[PDB]
């Protein structure tokens, strides 16, 4: 023990209870100012190049290798119930609901999202972040938010594009590979569920997950020691805790508006 | 801190001080202020800066064309110091 | 007739002080030279000047109101009169070469296309880098970095540069290029410099007050040619390399006797 | 370059407009009065299930009921009004897809808003079925 | 806006607004039968095919050994007689059983009611 | 294009070549020489503290949260069939094939694949390999291969913990939470394969998994520019590249011994 | 008596080339000064005489049998004899310091713990780090990071101390420490020592051979006192280092008229 | 494909739907391309779409509706006795409700 | 809640597995703990767990095994008729097949 | 040093296509033919079995357009080979539910290219109910 | 730490090894003279049938042995060496698992010893020869 | 190699002081000095800091007999060493 075994609340406590507020000074410093719609608009598309089309090469080809795997395991044991025709009800229901923005989300923090803070981290260990606050402005409001602004706007627009990658991947094998149905695959789509309580749910829970994983990122790159050894630490602790952040937040999604 | 010009013929007496604040009624009037001048003289300038020494090259290339030669004289030494900073070759000062 | 009066300072982070009672003064046309060996406050010193960290206890001043703690508005105001250079370079590497030296001008002052282009490539005549104005400032050599730096610093009206530890290690051939700008720009400008290069056999050359200071508390505050003859075995450590002298040079362990026998 | 990611963002945008009108046309449906019935036994009814009429899909229903003073069970349904020929003749059956599937309306051919359909067919329970197949 | 005390404050009211999202996620009869068959608890009642309420638990009799359940009636419904009788039925093909009261002409029991008849001699009986 | 336009062969598909040759000389001139029992034996200790329990701090906390999200998913559509009494079908059979050394050899990517590349870049950047090299003593059997082979034992062994934690976590939306169950969700995993081709093939796909992710993140680390911007590179480089090393694979394994 | 001798070495890269037609000579009990700016090989020199790369066509000799062209298991018997520092810091962070010094001569030679412990112990005494023999190598100064690589550079057989370019950025209270530590090792022990500090006034007072170079090619052979005065504008821009010369001092890529016009 | 049109009534559709494969002797020669109905009698009236191999069709040919699946699913069957024909020999599909009925009276 | 063992042998048991669940009208009163085999006379001996709740069950009970579902597995119907620790139940039914009731209604 | 790490990568990368170039097998075969009247529900890649055991497959399934009967390839493997021509081939179904298999009952020798005349079509569930109660 | 390590990675290797026992014995599983036996129709055998008496399983088969001239399958069963007075008036069927699930052997009880083959059996029936005989 | 000899009270060194030969005179050490007066030896080549522990390592367990012992005969190369680690006087010659 009691004399020096309280070391996890009198040390320990308070250097956890000091991370999770400085990230919140400083997106609170960066959302109070008017954007310049005439100054940033050669901002923002440079914001979208870093993340945007460059972590779309993990798409394109990984896209597919989701779609594939349900494919060749949704006849396992749905052969044993007869329901060959009953295809859509796993390879379209299941990739949206708990399998669309919790995996393109967990690789945005693979490369669009351990990029980040490698950007902060290396602009610091140049001396470029104390480089900006005295010449002009200081740089919460002019290299983070385009970077927060380009980072709220990364999920929408990528699990569109994986909702639909896995279903052509997922006929590739279901209708060409095995040869069961022709037009079986796409009218069991439609008696599924549609825009009532599912697909207005994606559109809110991938932009929920927008804002936890470029939180973090932007937080490890700013506050880091400005050395070489401070930024492998910023890097490694960016996936570990977005980890916690995906996968720890969708047990409380699951459970609104799921019955 | 106010730029001011006075023509007077064929001095383009700059009255006002030079500075880097306010250079938007001199530069799209630059096409009628100089057309045959061909003696540029100015005494109440306070400094220059290097901001208004590419205002002195810019009236150089629409006044040769017209058919005149343009001297300067009357300017102060901050202008000659910063001749050799700049590495200026020709046809830009008098080097007077 | 001092640019900055500063004076006793510690600025403790959290256990242990860069300062023990300190006095400077900087006077207008001179080069001010703060030396110091590794331990004691370089590069602190000038960011305590520009106020962007929180200093301790002390009164500070810039010729009228107190840096760190007059407004919010008005400071970014008068922190852009110094426009200072960084030892490794401060030099945005996302974009080209020619914005990293428009940069500071091109939304403080309006100005429009045509004439942003006649001031941003007269100054690359200054440091030698007129051709470095189209291609990636991704790779350079071991000297570029501070003359870009350069260029980009004299885009404002200044009153002093601070000039952020240059040619810490370097070739001879550009070690001697930046001993001479420091004088054209005071003999044409005439404003202040500050120089913290640590190695003495051509600063004193060229600057006029030296600083030579030690367990972090000043001792001198002389000119460049009175501080080489002075009777103390403690500012001549810096002067010509010895072994001996005011270091401890050696670490001693407790006892030299017993120990290394088992 | 401030032009090129112009143009990889421009193929980025029409890539996810064309990736979503795939899923909510190509795959799913294309998405862009009431009468009044009275029935003994609804089987496994729910609501938003499809009322038909000679085998095609023509609308839902609002709502399932009851009654507290005749204890029947009630049923709210709605359908198109182009098809409002249909004569008051009609015995409204709750039927199967098939053996495993959906119990949904199947009406016959042999109206007004509210009308309320007399002749109805109630669903099968297994618990007669085969003590009939016995008995 | 402070540095260290007041950053500490604005964590607890982004994890109570969690947990709150989380958190919330009649009288009865009597009427004992002699082969329930495969029912279990929060089995729905019904009055002929619509569901009404359920059931509370599943008790039997320790002198003589017969089936005896209990159900849930909401007061919504209350004009039913005493000839009412209780059949064991099943939802559709596969589906699971369910109990509905065939309506005829708190703490009141039911003396007509009908077992269910499992299959394994149903077919005996037809031969035999 | 045809003059200048062949950059994609002649330059750009050399790059791609040359980086698959040194990753094999690397796990060849590595993998031949005796190792010490009696020295290797305080070296092993040390390299399963940064690989293996340093790991574990996702493991405990999201393994939870594997088979509580699919708990709650096996009950919208089930209800209309009623299984409720085989939902061990859908929860332990669901989760030891195809779901368990997927997610985890994922995350093993980001904590343990991504300080495993920096820590070689950190040392090549202070010139720590090649001092090594200068006394006697080859670099490649010194901070190499006890780095290679805790990784083929590390990951089998992470995926028998993570199995076992999302088949409780999958009890507590089973039985306890919707009480569907009590002891019937323990028995429709007894009709299953127990050892034929379901426990064996959550072994031979996690040891080439183990083989796969170790490779790349070594060879990254030792294909790295000892600079500050090298060593941030080569970090987002070794997760794009072990996420198309599990979902790229995972694509061959399924038409094998699986019908 | 020449120790190792360098033939034309080149060493072409994939786009360019580092040396043309280099003669290099190291004899025994003399210091061996390699200077040269940016744009020549000054640590890739070296390397080719441990061998931990492959060179281009030449013949270096570490006095017998070629370095890059042997077996493996006779290559890691020779290149003990070199046991050279860095310029980093050859320090492993995850043992103690007490265990950094003494990893060469663990695993090479066989000592038992009585007689490791007196041989670690008393090489730190020369550097001056006997003291901080117990503490964790995680935090150290400017200069003690090279006192520490250098003390465990001689715990083998001493044959060529490769100085990885010692004090090229440093206070002066150590700079008169390090040249110490040059002269100290090359006279007790009478091994030679390759130095490869550009830096004029240091190493040209303790090296008896200077190597000037530039445009990759060897234009100075001589001593350290015989190259000072010489008519030619080649290597006088090393020695006394100014602003223009040799150099371009503009980087031209135009006339300096075609620009800033518009 | 290059294919031709006809049309078909019949009384009860049952659980045909859209994309149904029509076949004659087990092999699939085309697919159901839209389900109607009739304005006044609402009638399902069928349209079919045979490939150009199969022509040689006589007009005292008889459609009717096979089960093919549990879950509702079913298909036609031509049985062999041009451009915008209509074939008037058709028999309806049976329901599983209404066959029973006449097995139990 | 101390749970007594029994007894009982029958000649084909049909499909029944671990775990089984034992009835008395419809409701389970138990489980069953293993199924073994005797050596000399090769028929099922299935032991059956019933809870102290119950206790005077004659051993005149006719042991019917009934089939859980309509397809699926198999289970114990203790139909009471008009026991103690380790007793075998006399009045025992063996289950069926589907093979061996179609070849009496066939021929 | 440059060519050293070159041809080494040719190496790893053709040993690791060649493991999956061979990789969907998971046979000099003789083929006949059967021409039937209503095949049922049969599907491509259909095993057929002589007593339960599988003795091969069938390729395909064509129509003939002249008198527009179902032909049937099915095929017999290796082994199997001694079977008279007074044979039947009957579509039957596997257990009770599952998908449909063709049988050949036993009863010259058939050869590479030889088809059967006896044969017996399946049994739609709309013709036995108008039958048995009609 | 050399020493805070030992503990995290002992309590660590114990934890898998308690996850392996867990889907060992509490799973489905964890000395046997072969014999001969002659059918006419399989149906759905295949590896690993069970070999059943009294409807409980005493045995597995093995591999399967065809016949080139009468092409009559010969299913090789493992009985296990704990049972061996089964007589020679018992027959063998092949009989299914309820309604739709595997099917299995069922035997329906000189002395049956290693390297005999059963003469008296009786399959099954396929559902074609059912209807067809039913009808006609 | 490295070889012994007492030769009365000298225990005079023949061997040549190698790096690798400290290992068979370690454990016959503590009987190797009986009473020496005074160490010689003449037979050496070079002498290093590897093999100079032996020096240090035989002053502190004859000294607590009652007994000091000299060391002379040594080359200079040993007293340029011990200026380099400075070598205590109360365990040396210095001469
Ligand atoms: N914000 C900070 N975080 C950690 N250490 C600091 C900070 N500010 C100063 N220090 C320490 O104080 C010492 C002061 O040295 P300084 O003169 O600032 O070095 P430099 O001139 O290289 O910046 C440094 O060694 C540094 O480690
Ligand atoms: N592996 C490599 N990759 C890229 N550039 C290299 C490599 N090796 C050498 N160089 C180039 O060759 C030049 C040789 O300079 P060098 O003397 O090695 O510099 P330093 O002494 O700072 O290492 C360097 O400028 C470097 O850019
Ligand atoms: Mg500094
Ligand atoms: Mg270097």
């Amino acid at each position: 023990m009691l004399l020096n075994a309280l070391a996890s609340l009198g040390h320990k406590g308070i250097k956890t209870l000091r991370t999770f507020g400085r990230a919140g000074l400083m997106l609170f410093n960066a959302l109070v100012g008017k954007p310049e719609f005439r100054k940033h608009a050669p901002l923002l598309v440079r914001q979208l190049y870093n993340v945007g089309v460059l972590s779309m090469l993990i798409i394109v080809v990984s896209g597919v290798f989701i779609g594939m795997v349900l494919g060749l395991q949704g006849y396992l044991v749905l052969t044993t119930y007869s329901a060959e025709t009953s295809l859509g009800m796993l390879v379209a229901l299941s990739l949206l609901r708990e399998l669309g923005p919790v995996v393109a989300a967990l690789l945005f923090a693979g490369r669009a999202g351990s990029a980040l803070t490698a950007e902060i981290g290396l602009m610091r260990a140049t001396e470029q972040l104390s480089s900006m606050e005295m010449m002009a402005v200081d740089p919460l409001r002019r290299v983070i938010s385009p970077r927060f602004w380009a980072g709220v706007i990364s999920l929408p627009l990528l699990t569109v594009i994986f909702v639909a990658v896995g279903i052509w991947g997922g006929s590739l094998v279901g209708v060409s590979w095995k040869g069961i149905d022709s037009g079986f695959f796409w009218s069991a789509m439609q008696n599924a569920v549609d825009w009532r309580m599912d697909l207005v749910n994606c559109l809110i829970k991938s932009v929920v997950f927008a804002i936890t994983v470029t939180w973090i990122s932007l937080f490890n790159g700013y506050d880091a020691i400005p050395t070489s050894a401070g930024i492998s630490r910023a890097t490694t602790r960016t996936v570990v805790h977005s980890s916690l952040a995906v996968l720890g937040l969708d047990f409380v999604l699951t459970a609104l508006m799921f019955g | 801190e106010s730029l001011s010009w006075m023509q007077t013929g064929d001095t383009l007496a700059l009255s006002g001080e030079l500075d880097q604040d306010v250079l938007l009624p001199l530069w799209e009037m630059r096409e009628e202020a100089v057309k045959g001048i061909t003696c540029i003289d100015l005494s109440r300038v306070s400094r220059v800066d290097t901001g208004g020494l590419a205002l002195l090259l810019h009236l150089i290339d629409l006044a040769k064309k017209q058919g005149n030669n343009v001297t300067l004289q009357g300017v102060n030494d901050k202008v000659y110091t910063l001749a050799k900073l700049y590495n200026l070759p020709a046809d830009v000062l008098p080097r007077h | 007739a001092n640019l900055v009066d500063m004076r006793d300072v510690s600025f403790t982070r959290g256990n242990r002080c860069i300062f023990d009672n300190i006095s400077l003064t900087v006077p207008r046309g001179k080069i001010t030279a703060i030396m110091g060996p590794s331990g004691i406050g370089k590069t602190t010193l000038l960011r305590l000047i520009g106020g962007q960290i929180a200093p301790d206890h002390g009164e500070i001043l810039f010729d009228g109101e107190n840096i760190p703690a007059m407004s919010r508005s008005r400071l970014y105001t008068v922190r852009k009169r110094m426009s200072m250079l960084f030892q490794s370079g401060a030099l945005f590497t996302d974009m080209n070469v020619f914005d990293n030296v428009a940069y500071p001008l091109r939304e403080h002052t309006q100005l429009p296309a045509p004439l942003l282009h006649s001031t941003v490539m007269m100054k690359l005549e200054a440091v030698g880098l007129r051709g470095a104005a189209k291609l990636m400032p991704s790779e350079l050599s071991g000297g570029m970095a501070r003359r870009a730096a350069l260029a980009r610093a004299i885009a404002l009206e200044p009153d002093l540069i601070m000039f952020d530890e240059p040619f810490v290690g370097q070739d001879p051939i550009t070690m001697g290029v930046l001993v001479k700008l420091i004088s054209e720009l005071n003999s044409a400008l005439g404003v202040t410099c500050v120089v913290v290069s640590h190695d003495v056999p051509e600063v004193l050359s060229i600057a006029d007050h030296a600083w030579i200071l030690a367990d972090k508390k000043i001792v001198a505050h002389g000119s460049a040619q009175a501080l080489q003859a002075n009777p103390d075995p403690r500012v001549r450590q810096f002067l010509d390399g010895i072994a001996d002298g005011p270091v401890p040079f050696r670490y001693p362990a407790g006892d030299y006797h017993a120990d290394l026998l088992p | 370059q401030t032009k090129k990611n112009e143009i990889w963002v421009g193929i980025f945008l029409l890539a996810a407009l064309l990736a979503a009108l795939f899923v909510c046309l190509k795959a799913a449906n294309v998405t862009s009065y009431t009468l009044y019935a009275t029935f003994d036994n609804i089987g496994g009814l729910k609501a938003r299930s499809p009322v038909s009429i000679g085998g095609v899909v023509v609308g839902r229903v609002a709502d399932i009921t009851l009654d507290p003073k005749t204890y029947l069970p009630r049923v709210t349904l709605e359908i198109e009004q182009r098809y409002n020929h249909i004569p008051d003749t009609s015995s409204l059956s709750i039927r199967t897809s098939g053996l495993l599937g959906e119990q949904y309306l199947a009406l016959n051919v042999g109206l007004k808003d509210g009308d309320t359909i007399q002749d109805t067919k109630s669903a099968m329970v297994l618990e007669d079925l085969i003590g009939q197949f016995l008995y």
